[PDB]
């Protein structure tokens, strides 16, 4: 393989990567008071939340791989965006966005579509869904380990994992029963805010960085509807079973 | 803390500078607290005010300027920024917003509990034509 | 999606009193802040000088007017054939107001532009037909008013333009 | 060269999204056959 | 050899898909249109001819080996026969213990394989979401 070629190509990556380091500084330096960071000649971290020490850093001679890349080619795309061609025909030179404002009007549209945000905020939040994703498995785990003899809830991620979010479909799934599908948890995780779940009801909630009881009151009165359904499943005793009168 | 290093970088410099100071004020707002009231915590990086007695509201210092904003895991943005503004621009007017803040708490602690119960929250009744009573 | 608007000319206290009161119930009703799109009604003509702004304004000539360029394009093609149309010389006037989205719904109160007018409600709908939650939001908003009835629910999708200058039509109402 | 290397990416782009589908496929069998049993 | 209480489990398990099959067998008989009606001429036609044939066998099958548990149940009154604690419900084993929690030590191991593994499909997917 070609030796001056590859160092070429070395000293091209740790250019742009100066490059991007100093834009990135310049970035949490000339940002609003949306959160606080600490920012060095050469080591970077930002605190977004407790617990967040986000580990990135400028390295050189004098999750652990995949966030720098996905930083990387965020800048890039945005650098080459920054370079679709305008279709120009008298002289917009520009984008497309700004002249569908002129047929189809934008109140606030035009405005979110022009230009936003990025670099530092969007790999935190990234970080953010990555903590959030941790929680819930050590959350599952918790469930596993603790409430063993209590009906194994069964968890299953999604697929198409975005950029900001995801989501997990969760079941109580007690033991040898298919018929007790008495309650599917749908939770989406995002960095944006608190996670929003629901079961069977539509309830939109919202629980915090080190809130999780909600999985213990779901598998209680899940508990409690499953029982009811196989009691159904074998005499033929009604629903008058509701979830808690006034309080045992 | 008072570092005085022969020229590692300036920005360690800066960074000794800002800490002292965004200490010394912090240490001011503290004893401020305890002049109010009777406990607070404080860390390296920024310090945090309590406003439960059984884990949000942690007040911070802009390392670079001044306008020490603050932040809670919380809500109420546009309003909360607000409050800090005016505090960064007054510095007097600090315990109305630790009332604001926790009639902010002691409603919001009710609205989660009743969040995953069969509930409908409001402000008010919005109507009070039989204002004897209430 | 243009939803229906009209001006419910009410009397005995004050113009500025009931738009006041008018703003009040909106804020009973639960009128969130969202900026004041003060849209203005401007004549001269059948052309027209129309310059309700919606972060865009254009002048319907007739046709409904298509007026799709942005309110700079139309401006400079305003200046450019100055005298070469046959709408400079009539009243000039301008209508303002504030704008608030209660939720998904935003209504604008089109105040007085020259003065003598009436303060026009204009609300906002999300798809569009479509007068059932119209109606019920409107009666429990105000009294015996907003008729509306525009060039709607015929089906040319939704225009937005010509209720503007059906609105502006009012000008030979006082 | 920028249309040859556009094919090569796209390649391995396929090879790696047909590993995740594949890799999906295996972590849903293996997460069913996991959560049905509590020790 | 005795496997009385799974015996028991197999034969409840036996009518369930019994009337499983029932609800199959009906499922499959509803859909079930005239014969030249479209293009179904006699390929679907007779294909689910032959399985509900296969259904019929299977379901006699269950249903001999139904008569046959109940049998092997009846005879296997041997030795306190009366046993009154069904209406009287409450209100060495030592190696089967610990080959119990052997083998709960070993799903632990598997488990927290299969934490690894997921972990590394999650950061797979994570990988994915970076794509073009």
């Amino acid at each position: 393989s070609p030796h001056w070629q590859t160092k070429l190509e070395a000293a091209q990556n740790v250019l742009l990567c100066k490059e991007i380091f100093a834009q990135l500084s310049r970035e949490a330096v000339q940002i609003k008071s949306q959160i606080p960071h600490i920012v060095v000649k050469n080591q970077i971290i930002s605190q977004p939340f407790p617990s967040l020490q986000l580990s990135i850093s400028l390295c050189h001679s004098s999750d652990h791989l995949y966030v720098l890349e996905h930083n990387l080619h965020l800048l890039i795309r945005e650098f080459h965006k920054q370079t679709v061609m305008p279709h120009p025909a008298s002289a917009p030179f520009g984008h497309k966005r700004m002249r569908l404002s002129g047929p189809q009007a934008f109140d606030k549209n035009e405005i979110n579509s022009i230009q936003s945000t990025e670099g530092l905020l969007e790999k935190i939040i990234k970080q953010a869904k990555h903590i959030f994703l941790r929680s819930r498995t050590a959350a599952t785990i918790d469930s596993l380990a603790s409430r063993i003899e209590d009906p194994q809830i069964q968890a299953h991620w999604s697929n198409i994992n975005d950029v900001y979010e995801s989501s997990v479909k969760v079941l109580i799934t007690s033991q040898g029963y298919e018929q007790i599908c008495k309650s599917i948890q749908l939770q989406l995780n995002i960095g944006v805010e608190q996670v929003r779940v629901v079961h069977r009801d539509g309830r939109v909630i919202m629980l915090s960085h080190q809130e999780q009881e909600l999985q213990d009151f779901l598998l209680s009165q899940m508990s409690q509807h499953q029982v009811h359904a196989v009691q159904q499943l074998a005499w033929q005793v009604l629903s008058f079973s509701n979830h808690v009168g006034l309080g045992p | 803390r008072a570092m005085k290093i022969d020229h590692l970088s300036i920005e360690k410099l800066l960074i000794d500078s800002v800490h002292a100071r965004a200490h010394q004020r912090l240490q001011e707002l503290k004893a401020i607290l305890r002049s109010f009231n009777a406990s607070i915590e404080t860390a390296l990086p920024a310090l945090i005010v309590p406003i439960l007695e059984p884990e949000c509201l942690h007040i911070f210092v802009d390392l670079h300027s001044g306008m020490f904003q603050l932040m809670l895991y919380g809500l109420d943005p546009a309003t909360l920024e607000d409050m800090e503004k005016s505090l960064n621009d007054d510095m007097k007017r600090i315990i109305p917003w630790i009332q604001q803040l926790k009639f902010w708490l002691g409603q919001q602690r009710c609205k989660q509990s009743i969040k995953h119960l069969p509930t409908i929250t409001t402000e008010t009744l919005q109507l009070a034509n039989y204002s004897t009573h209430p | 999606v243009t939803c229906v608007s009209q001006m419910p000319v009410a009397e005995g206290k004050s113009l500025q009193q009931t738009v006041e009161l008018l703003t009040k119930k909106l804020e009973m009703l639960g009128a969130e802040k969202q900026g004041t799109f003060c849209v203005d009604c401007e004549t001269y003509h059948g052309k027209l000088m129309y310059v309700m702004h919606y972060p865009l304004s254009c002048f319907a000539l007739f046709e409904n007017g298509p007026c799709l360029i942005a309110d700079t394009n139309f401006d400079v093609l305003m200046v450019k054939l100055k005298g070469f149309f046959q709408s400079a010389k009539a009243s000039k006037i301008e209508t303002r107001g504030t704008r608030y989205q209660y939720c998904d719904f935003l209504v604008k109160v089109g105040t007085v532009t020259m003065g003598p007018s009436a303060r026009g409600i204009s609300v906002e709908v999300e798809y569009g037909d479509c007068w059932s939650l119209l109606l019920e939001f409107l009666q429990s908003f105000l009294g015996s008013h907003a008729p509306g009835a525009p060039t709607v629910f015929g089906n040319a999708v939704y225009g937005p333009a010509d209720t503007m200058i059906q609105y502006m039509e009012l000008f030979n109402k006082i | 060269r920028n249309q040859q290397l556009r094919a090569l990416q796209e390649e391995c782009d396929r090879k790696l999204i047909t590993l995740r589908d594949e890799v999906s496929i295996d972590l849903y069998e293996l997460e069913e056959e996991y959560y049905s049993s509590s020790s | 050899e005795v496997n009385t209480a799974t015996l028991c489990r197999i034969g409840q398990e036996t009518v369930q898909d019994i009337v499983y099959r029932t609800m199959e067998i009906f499922q499959l008989l509803r859909n079930m249109q005239l014969p030249n009606g479209v293009t179904y001429h006699t390929g679907t036609y007779q294909d689910r001819l032959t399985k509900l044939q296969d259904h019929l066998r299977q379901l006699s099958i269950l249903f001999r080996k139904l008569r046959l548990v109940y049998d092997k149940c009846n005879e296997n009154c041997g030795g306190m026969d009366p046993i009154p604690v069904e209406q009287l419900i409450p209100y060495e084993r030592r190696e089967i213990v610990e080959v119990n929690k052997k083998l709960k030590q070993k799903n632990q191991q598997l488990k927290q394989i299969m934490d690894q593994l997921r972990n590394l499909i999650w950061d797979i997917n994570a990988m994915l979401a970076m794509r073009n």
